């Protein structure tokens, strides 16, 4: 889930 | 997602430079000023007296309309210098010594430099003479009130003002940006009702922090000329917990046994009755400037946050030294306030006792005022000009509200011309110069009517004033008929 | 064309009036002192706060030296 | 002992006083006759910057100060509310002022309050006499001894050195005191007018180059009460972002909509004009009834000018109006002292309203407004200060007339050009020497306002106190007045200062700025592009001949 | 008894409410002068100082000796709380602006005269998330620290700065008190 949260955060940054 | 949209319409396209250019080229602005009625109003400039190579003393030599009229040895009754202590030889010597030891200007604002020891000495003398703790000096009286009052009020405070206050106070209220209420001009019942309603609403609203509260009035009114009730005001502001702001420009040096203002007239203490006092060094003290009397906290905050104080140059040193000398002279062996009081009493009795004029004019000033005002008995005004004060007020207020560029009112102009005719007759026939109340009616925002004005000072022989009163009386009677 | 003004000599002139390497040691010491003092807001604070701040910076420097050693 | 004393004047035989107030010229090569610009606009400013660590240190300093100030406020009000009775309620009466809207004043300027508002005495001329004070408990209150000492003046507005007490104007003032009075009757529209007022108005109108003019007794009041008279709430005003406070007060009191543009940016001004013409009034989109552009001749915190040619072009192209405030420009700039119209060769007819003050370069008090004829007649009928406020006294008018005649070359013809050339040389010399030593200096070459940048909140009290210890009087400004990241000292150069005084000041400034780490000039502020750290003797020797060439001034 | 000039401040009569838009005079007063309170943000070195304060905090907490996870969580929480206190708590200006004209806006809403999603607002949004990503690699094996840090971040450093919470005031009884709407 950690990689999932980090991917979500990258998406929201974009 | 599709079902939860909002049904808009495709937006229009952005204008291309050429559309902007043609729309800009179509626009037509108006002239800066309005030249439409510069000709039918410009008699005021043509009828203003101009004294030459002489001080503005009791007997003057004037001219009107660009050296096209001349009058000599005219009796002067339009000067605001009531005490005439500033022309005496000791004050002249002090002025000359100050000018030789200092320059003529200060060259800098109070913040940096250019605040000499003479300024501090004058502030101490003013505070000690009037009774308060401290005071501050201002460049001119007209800019004192609109600078002080916005420093102590803002969006969220309440001001309760009289029904007819002078223009500087109106400017201060407008620029203060607070809630303003008007009471009924020396109707203590109306003031008490308004304060009671306000305080009950505040108690119901249960605000976290209570706001600032001021009562705004004047000592001797600028236009009307009638006294203000200080005992009732102090009593009920103590009861309802407000602060009192008194603008007494025409009473300092005119009211009291020693001319110490309104409080000495009513036998109170100024440090406990009035919170802010705005004065003038240009009417009774025969100089230039203004001042504000308060306590230490208020004075310090003025030195920090009052705009006209910190963004304008200090006033010349000869003015402050002359005022200090005048205060010392007024402290020892006055005789001048006393003479002024007797003369003013006789003048008011003269124009109030007559009955032959009791159908055309009325006397508005109180017996303690040093200036006498007259009006036109609204019956006569209606009968001869066909307009009442009320409709004039709503006319001008309506013009201001929609902001029409050209604001010209004909009946008022005709009445003004009639009053100037009354002045002209007396000047030309009897060699007596009285004045007209000079207002700019497109700027006022409270009801006002044109009027006359007769001033007195402390350097006239009573018999000469009596004869002058007789002459003015005959002039009014002759013109009115 | 004399006036009523009193002139004050430059510090170099004062040193020349008053005349080993100890002076250079003193000057470098005061150079470091002045840099440290002026680049932090010590003229704008009080005395209590100033002292507290001093203690704070000395502690950080001492602990950094402790860690590096 | 706690109240400022009333100090006594000295004997000082006449020669000593004359030298005290106005330094006698020593060389004929220390003058400079300025030229015009023949309509050329101003080249894009090349303002310099310091290294990054200075900016970062400033940010840290302010952060620390704010944190401690707020902590002190909270603790003191909550616990020790016994000794904070002036910030708290008392018997159902709100306090005079709130403690948060005066945070900066107390918490940051009550520790350096001895650098502002220094008492003085005598004539504010070449050498100013200061009264010394001893400060108690970190400037809580001051106490005064009887000592008085002279310092070199670099703080008061005395551009042409007319602030003296032994000139011809002072004699004019004395004769006016003898002849007319020190007292005025009342307002101008009632009894207050004399023939002296008429003569002054005519002479001012002739001097400026317009058709008519008025004179008032205060400059702040003039600006505050003009726009009220001739504007309304359906008109728009475009004002520069660095305008004086009196303009803002006067515009605020009228009602008109206001928009501001960035300082010294003309493409933005044109864009804003076009956009606001297209948009129209808010909430109705009706056409604007009127558009007025306000500006200043010389901004006296930056030392820069206004692009007058481009302003005239834009106003003629889009049919706007122009208003110029020449408080620091008139009398002290131009080949003959006429202001910015003289500088740029612009005809003083394209500018609708000109206003200025007699306070700065004429050694007097008051203000004026000059425009075309019909405008002046309408305003005289319409303005408020004409009818409601007292007229200006006779000695001030006499001094103003005398100084205007002196500059105009009508009386004692040698003095006017002497003063103009002296000030023009002194300003250039000081600016060039300071930039060669290694400081950062703002403004155009000929400006008499010379701001020197400090950049750190703790370097300002130190600089002021060190200079005062070395007998020099200076002025400093801080965050609420100037941008957060740039605090400066501004020098005001007079025409009464001799080159010897400037050399003395240069040596002391070089030493102090060497000790306080202030020389941080880059190569962006030299005509070559190489950073400069010259020696004091070399720059002193080589500057006086070089400051005349319009080649070493990047600005 | 009706006022000629209505310049009176109302209070929220609900639980969730928005500050009322300003009238003509209020807009003129706000636009008459460049705001000295929120103009320093765009000048030289502001972004760099936001970076530098974090490094200083990290060095301090590392000086306190504790393990990497503790130092990094302390750094994150300290920076987030400090930023919230400075930019989102106090409303008004620390000096007299005008009739007051900003008495009910925080410093965050005053930036760039209430223009949203400007480059500076974007930078100040990006900083908290990247700071969390950097610190994520050290206390990742503790559920409690990870959850608490993520909660503090998303709830204090990203929500107040969102474009939908603009001019949003929450007024509960007994803690916040009646907010100011007019
Ligand atoms: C009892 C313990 C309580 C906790 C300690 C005390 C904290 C409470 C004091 C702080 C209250 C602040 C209130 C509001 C302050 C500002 O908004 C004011 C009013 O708007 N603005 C101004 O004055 C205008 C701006 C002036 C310049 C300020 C900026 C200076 C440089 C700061 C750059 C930003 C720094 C990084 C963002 C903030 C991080 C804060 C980290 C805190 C910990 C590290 C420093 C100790
Ligand atoms: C641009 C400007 N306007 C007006 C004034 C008013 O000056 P004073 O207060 O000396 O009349 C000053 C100073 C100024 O710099």
């Amino acid at each position: 889930g950690h990689f999932f949260v980090e991917g979500l955060l990258g998406v929201v940054i974009i | 997602i599709l079902l939860t949209r909002k049904s808009y319409k495709p937006p229009k396209r952005p204008l291309t430079e050429q559309e902007i250019d043609e729309l800009c080229d179509e626009w037509v602005p108006e002239p800066l000023v309005d030249p439409s009625a510069t000709d039918e109003q410009s008699w005021r400039v043509a009828k203003t007296p101009v004294t030459m190579e002489m001080p503005i003393q009791n007997h003057i030599t004037i001219t009107r309309n660009n050296l096209q009229e001349k009058y000599t040895n005219v009796f002067n009754l339009a000067s605001n210098n009531f005490l005439q202590l500033s022309a005496t030889e000791p004050v002249k010597e002090v002025v000359k010594t100050t000018i030789k030891n200092y320059g003529v200007g200060a060259c800098g604002p109070a913040g940096f430099y250019g605040n000499q020891d003479v300024h501090y000495t004058l502030e101490y003398d003013l505070a000690q003479f009037f009774g308060t703790q401290g005071s501050v000096l201002y460049g001119q009286d007209f800019c004192a009130a609109p600078s002080v009052l916005p420093a102590f009020t803002k969006r969220g405070d309440v001001i309760v003002a009289d029904d007819q206050v002078s223009l500087p106070v109106q400017n201060a209220l407008q620029l203060s940006r607070s809630t303003v209420y008007y009471f009924n001009h020396n109707d203590m019942n109306s003031l008490e009702c308004l304060l009671n309603e306000l305080t009950e609403q505040e108690k119901l609203e249960k605000l976290p922090a209570i706001p600032r509260k001021f009562i705004v009035t004047e000592g001797i009114f600028h236009n009307s000329g009638d006294l203000a009730p200080l005992p009732e005001l102090t009593k009920l502001k103590n009861k309802y917990k407000f602060r009192l702001f008194v603008d007494e420009t025409f009473s300092i040096g005119v009211l009291g046994a020693t001319g110490r203002g309104l409080s000495e007239h009513f036998n109170m203490d100024r440090a406990t009755a009035i919170d802010i006092t705005v004065g003038s060094m240009a009417t009774a003290l025969g100089s230039t400037g203004g001042f504000v009397l308060g306590d230490s906290v208020m004075c310090l905050h003025q030195r920090i946050g009052s705009n006209a104080y910190c963004f304008s140059a200090c006033l010349p040193a000869y003015t402050v030294t002359s005022v200090s000398k005048v205060l010392k002279l007024m402290d020892s062996n006055n005789d001048a306030v006393q003479t002024l009081q007797k003369l003013s009493k006789s003048l008011h009795d003269s124009f109030a006792s007559d009955d032959s004029l009791r159908s055309y004019v009325i006397v508005t000033s109180s017996p303690v005022s040093a200036v006498l005002h007259l009006q036109l008995t609204p019956a006569y005004r209606s009968r001869k000009f066909g307009y009442t004060c009320e409709q004039l007020f709503e006319t001008m207020s309506a013009l201001q509200k929609k902001s029409q560029t050209n604001k010209f009112i004909e009946p008022y102009e005709e009445e003004e011309k009639f009053l100037q005719s009354i002045v002209d007759h007396a000047l030309i026939n009897y060699n007596v110069l009285i004045t007209r109340n000079t207002i700019v009616l497109k700027q006022e925002t409270l009801p006002i009517v044109p009027s006359l004005k007769i001033c007195c000072n402390a350097a006239m022989s009573p018999e000469e004033l009596k004869n002058a009163c007789e002459s003015v009386k005959q002039s009014i009677l002759a013109c009115c008929q | 064309h004399k006036s009523s003004m009193v002139y004050i000599p430059t510090t170099k002139e004062a040193k020349r009036r008053n005349g080993g390497i100890l002076n250079t040691i003193e000057e470098v010491v005061e150079k470091l002192y002045w840099t440290y003092y002026i680049h932090l807001p010590f003229y704008l604070m009080a005395s209590f706060d100033s002292f507290f701040l001093h203690v704070f910076f000395l502690t950080i420097f001492s602990l950094s030296f402790f860690g590096i050693l | 002992y706690t109240r400022v004393p009333l100090c006594e004047p000295e004997e000082l035989p006449d020669d000593i006083q004359k030298e005290n107030e106005y330094g006698t010229l020593d060389s004929p090569g220390h003058l400079y006759q300025v030229k015009s610009r023949h309509g050329k606009p101003l080249p894009e400013p090349v303002v310099d910057t310091p290294p990054y660590y200075i900016s970062l240190l400033t940010y840290l300093n302010y952060l620390i100060l704010i944190i401690l100030g707020h902590v002190h406020d909270f603790l003191g009000m909550t616990f020790q509310k016994n000794k904070h009775l002036d910030l708290l309620e008392h018997d159902g009466l709100a306090p005079w002022f709130s403690n948060f809207e005066s945070f900066y004043v107390r918490r940051i300027k009550m520790r350096i309050d001895d650098c502002f508002s220094r008492p003085t005495t005598g004539v504010p001329g070449r050498f100013i006499r200061c009264i010394d004070r001893i400060s108690h408990n970190i400037n809580e209150y001051f106490t005064y001894s009887g000592a008085v000492y002279p310092c070199m003046n670099l703080s008061s507005y005395n551009y042409l050195g007319f602030a003296q007490s032994k000139g011809q104007c002072t004699d004019a003032a004395l004769e006016s005191v003898d002849k007319y009075s020190i007292q005025s009757g009342g307002p101008r529209a009632q009894i207050g007018t004399t023939d002296l007022h008429i003569k002054a108005e005519k002479l001012v109108a002739r001097f400026i180059g317009k058709e008519d003019a008025l004179v008032f007794s205060m400059g702040y009041g003039t600006n505050a009460n003009l726009f009220n008279a001739f504007l309304d709430k359906k008109c728009l005003v475009i004002s520069d972002e660095l305008n004086h406070t009196s303009i803002r007060t006067g515009v605020r009191l009228s009602g008109a909509a206001v928009r501001t543009f960035k300082h010294g940016d003309m493409v933005g001004l044109e864009k804003l004009i076009r956009e606001q013409i297209v948009l129209g009034q808010p909430k109705t989109n009706r056409p604007w009834k009127k558009i007025l552009i306000c500006a200043e001749g010389l901004f006296s915190m930056e030392g820069t000018l206004c692009n007058l040619p481009k302003l005239v072009e834009l106003k003629k192209k889009y049919k706007c109006y122009l208003f110029i405030d020449e408080a620091h420009s008139i009398g002290a700039m131009g080949p003959t002292g006429r202001g910015v119209c003289e500088i740029f060769g612009v005809d003083p007819k394209d500018v609708d309203i000109l206003m200025g003050t007699f306070t700065k370069s004429f050694g007097a008090a008051g203000g004026y407004i000059a425009a075309d004829q019909w405008i002046i007649d309408r305003l005289r009928l319409d303005l408020t200060t004409v009818s409601y406020s007292e007229s200006m006294p006779a000695p001030v008018l006499a001094q103003t007339i005398s100084s205007l005649q002196t500059i105009s070359g009508e009386i004692c013809p040698g003095q006017g050009t002497e003063r103009l050339q002296r000030i023009a040389f002194n300003s250039r010399y000081l600016r060039l020497a300071l930039q060669r030593l290694g400081f950062i200096v703002y403004g155009v070459a000929d400006s008499p306002v010379i701001p020197l940048l400090l950049y750190c909140p703790s370097k300002m009290p130190a600089f002021s106190r060190m200079m005062l210890q070395r007998r020099i009087a200076v002025v400093v400004v801080a965050y609420p007045a100037t941008p957060l990241i740039e605090s400066r000292v501004r020098f005001c150069m007079s025409a009464s200062l001799t080159k010897e005084d400037i050399d003395y000041l240069l040596r002391h400034v070089s030493e102090v700025g060497d000790k306080l780490n202030l020389k941080s000039n880059s190569g962006k502020s030299s005509y070559d592009g190489k950073r400069q750290r010259w020696d004091i003797e070399e720059v002193i020797r080589r500057t006086p001949e070089d400051c005349k060439d319009d080649k070493y001034f990047v600005n | 008894s009706t006022p000629v000039t209505d310049h009176r401040r109302r209070r929220a009569a609900a639980v969730i409410s928005h500050v009322e838009q300003e009238t003509f005079e209020d807009e003129n007063d706000q636009q008459m002068l460049p705001n000295m309170n929120a103009t320093w943000v765009d000048q030289r070195g502001a972004w760099l100082i936001h970076i530098v304060v974090i490094v200083l905090l990290r060095l301090f907490y590392s000086l306190f000796g504790s393990t990497p996870k503790w130092t990094w969580t302390l750094t994150n929480m300290t920076y987030i709380i400090g930023f919230y206190i400075m930019f989102h708590l106090v409303k008004g200006t620390p000096f007299d602006f005008n009739g007051g004209a900003y008495d009910n806006l925080t410093m965050w809403e005053q930036i760039n005269d209430e223009t949203l999603y400007t480059p500076t607002r974007k930078f100040l949004l990006i900083v908290p998330i990247v700071l969390f990503l950097i610190s994520n690699q050290y206390y990742r094996n503790d559920m409690t620290l990870f959850l608490s840090n993520l909660a503090v971040t998303v709830l204090i450093g990203v929500v107040p700065k969102l474009g939908i919470t603009h001019r949003l005031r929450i007024s509960i009884p007994g803690i916040t008190g009646r907010a100011q709407i007019s």
